[PDB]
């Protein structure tokens, strides 16, 4: 004897014992990124090629 | 052969219920209720054929077997 069997409600394991399937269906995807930069350029001239005679001494 | 095509006109797949008597004896007849289950047009003059009656317990309590009668 098995105990009261429903009649129309579906086959699910109820008692310790009973069977049931897994279907192993795992797709898990992380991931991450990141980035940082700097930058920092100078130039600076000054040239007096021909220099006037009352701005010789400065 | 599993691979083939039975196309029947005179076979109906049916359920029977009937009650279970209080102190019922095994031996004893009693009487049961034949309904269709799909598809079928008529039942007219058919004939039920070995069917054991299970209880809850999913357990053969009867066995069924004899000539419906539909009114008509």
């Amino acid at each position: 004897n098995y105990g009261y069997q429903p009649l129309f409600e579906d086959r699910r394991p109820r008692n310790i014992g009973d069977t049931l399937t897994i279907v192993l269906q795992e797709n898990v995807s992380a991931s991450k990124s990141s980035s940082a930069n700097a930058s920092r350029d100078g130039k600076t001239s000054f040239g007096f090629d021909t220099v006037p005679r009352y701005l010789q001494g400065l | 052969p599993t691979g083939t095509n039975m196309q029947l006109k005179n076979v109906a797949a049916v359920m029977v219920t009937a009650s279970y008597p209080p102190f019922a004896r095994q031996g004893q007849t009693i009487d049961v209720v034949v309904s269709s289950m799909g598809n079928a047009k008529s039942l007219r003059g058919g004939t039920l054929l070995m069917t054991p009656l299970k209880g809850v317990d999913s357990q053969v309590y009867a066995l069924a077997q004899g000539n419906i009668l539909v009114g008509g």
